[PDB]
């Protein structure tokens, strides 16, 4: 039989996998590189954190989002499922 | 020059390396005070 909305959604889990991954690994690497630049920062300069904070938020802001963005797509895929029948 | 710890008092950036600067410095800090020794011995010699 194989009942095509099975595959359809096996495929969506698939992808929502894929997207999660993706999204995960670029969350983790650029908010610890982010950090990394903030506390090294703050290490030569006592007073820094509070100017740099700003730049910082700016960074884990933009990071995030992005981030964010693939959580939503994700749950469109496996909530929601393009091309479903 | 015999090392004198003093106990105590954002910490300085050296570049390109403090050990470079450091040897590059103590030469000069030794004309330095060859020549303050000179200008000294003059004014006394005056």
């Amino acid at each position: 039989d194989l009942d095509p909305n099975a595959i359809i959604t096996a495929g969506a889990l698939i992808g929502g996998g894929l997207i999660m991954g993706g999204g995960a690994i670029g969350a983790g690497i650029g908010d610890g590189i982010a950090g990394n630049a903030l506390i090294s920062g703050i290490a030569r300069q006592p007073e820094a954190q509070g100017r740099l904070f700003t730049p910082f938020f700016i960074t884990v802001g933009l990071v995030e989002a992005a981030y964010f963005i693939n959580l939503a797509f994700m749950a469109l895929f496996v909530f929601a499922t393009p091309g479903l029948q | 020059m015999e090392v004198e710890y003093v106990g105590e008092v954002t910490l300085y950036s050296f570049e390109p390396d403090p050990e470079t600067l450091f040897d590059a410095l103590l030469p000069r800090y030794i004309a330095t005070r060859v020549y303050a020794a000179l200008l000294e011995a003059a004014a006394s010699e005056s």
